[PDB]
């Protein structure tokens, strides 16, 4: 009894999202703004 | 009594049937480890 082989797979499916926006996570990052870790600011990214 | 005892002898009868199954057999389970161990996976099959 042979080792187990598996059947090639024959193409790729690849499924995304189309048309989503950046997240522009540089331009929030990059805010002068920035907070002291008493205060630490969240931002969520979702959908982009 | 005196020289004899009390005995049930059958005067009448039939003959009755019984079953009996004997496992001589199971089956013959057979694993491939290498492919239970790791599926598909090259990573894993360097490490196996
Ligand atoms: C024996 O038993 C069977 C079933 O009960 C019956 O048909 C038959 O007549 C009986 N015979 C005698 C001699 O008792």
């Amino acid at each position: 009894d042979l080792s187990g082989f598996t059947v090639k797979p024959v193409a790729t499916v690849h499924r995304r999202i189309p048309d989503l926006p950046d997240c522009d996570i540089d331009k929030w990052l990059n805010n002068f703004n920035v907070p002291s870790p008493l205060n630490w600011e969240r931002k969520i990214f979702s959908n982009c | 009594v005196g020289g004899l005892y009390e005995i049930k002898i059958p005067t009448n009868f039939t003959i009755v049937g019984q079953e009996e199954f004997i496992q001589t057999n199971s089956p013959k389970v057979t694993i491939d480890c290498s492919l239970f161990v790791c599926s598909n996976y090259a990573a894993c099959h360097d490490l196996l």
